[PDB]
């Protein structure tokens, strides 16, 4: 059920999880947004997984732009077409000579990079962890069993 | 035991939900993380947790793999790709800001201390970085 309203709607709410239109949202803050949306654009509330395979890139730090959430969640719902794809393109320039604010053009991660990147890390700390645990029983009872020798 | 958790690993290589998973589905979320496989390397990666000779896996064969994963056998493939996603830039060498960026990351709050003597015993050649060779040998044994 794509709709005329639906656009005003989406940009709408945006107020409300960004009053001070910033135009970025902390990925954190994501999951809510989308929960509480229109009808067609909405994605049911267990949607972290969905926000992770959707790969919305971020900008330092965690902040996705307005658009790329946009178009993601329209392109869900609809197929994704190459006027879409240039649309974004001209609206970009539209809005970043706009904004006030100055920031870098380019961000370096998306989604399912960081969630890879949350994975590989917890085993590496695991990892590290357990290991400095084995050398410090090892050297206890290798100390104790010296002592008891002596 | 619990898998509650491995669902959420099934639920992304499954884009369309239809509780298996293709080649296609697993190599494009390959590629979406940086890395480019053969066809025929996608076709022996699903072989290998294939038990059924179906061609797809479900989460049957998914859990069995996750439950032979589940040793921590910490193996060098493994471990490599780990290193491929801290090398921020691609350089072959792991600066300090990379790795204590990714203290950052919700995984564990290393303490700046514990991660300093994280890089004093793997920095080996003593140039402030960690390469392929130092990190591998500070994570094995
Ligand atoms: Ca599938
Ligand atoms: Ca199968
Ligand atoms: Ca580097
Ligand atoms: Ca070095």
């Amino acid at each position: 059920p794509l709709g005329e309203d639906d656009f005003e709607m989406f940009y709408e709410t945006w107020e409300k999880f960004d009053p001070d239109a910033t135009q970025f949202i902390a990925y954190s803050r994501l999951s809510d947004f989308v929960d509480t949306l229109q009808e067609p654009l909405r994605i049911a509330k267990p949607n972290k997984i969905k926000l992770i395979t959707l790969d919305l890139p971020m900008v330092p730090g965690d902040k996705i732009h307005c658009l790329d959430i946009l178009f993601a969640l329209t392109k869900e719902v609809l197929g994704d077409s190459g006027e879409m794809d240039a649309l974004k393109q001209t609206m970009e320039e539209k809005f970043m000579a706009a904004n006030p604010s100055k920031v870098s053009y380019e961000p370096i991660t998306t989604t399912l990079k960081r969630k890879h990147e949350e994975v590989c890390a917890i085993k590496i700390q695991r990892a590290y962890r357990r290991h400095l645990l084995q050398r410090s029983m090892k050297q206890a009872s290798y100390m104790y069993l010296t002592r008891a020798a002596a | 035991e619990q898998i509650a958790e491995f669902k959420e690993a099934f639920s992304l290589f499954d884009k369309d939900g239809d509780g298996t998973i293709t080649t296609k589905e697993l190599g494009t979320v390959m590629r979406s993380l940086g890395q480019n496989p053969t066809e025929a390397e996608l076709q022996d990666m699903i072989n290998e947790v294939d038990a059924d000779g179906n061609g797809t896996i479900d989460f049957p064969e998914f859990l069995t793999m996750m439950a032979r994963k589940m040793k921590d056998t910490d193996s060098e493939e493994e471990i490599r790709e780990a290193f491929r996603v801290f090398d921020k830039d691609g350089n072959g060498y792991i600066s300090a800001a990379e790795l204590r960026h990714v203290m950052t990351n919700l995984g564990e709050k290393l303490t700046d201390e514990e991660v300093d003597e994280m890089i004093r015993e793997a920095d080996i050649d003593g140039d402030g970085q960690v390469n392929y060779e130092e990190f591998v040998q500070m994570m094995t044994a």
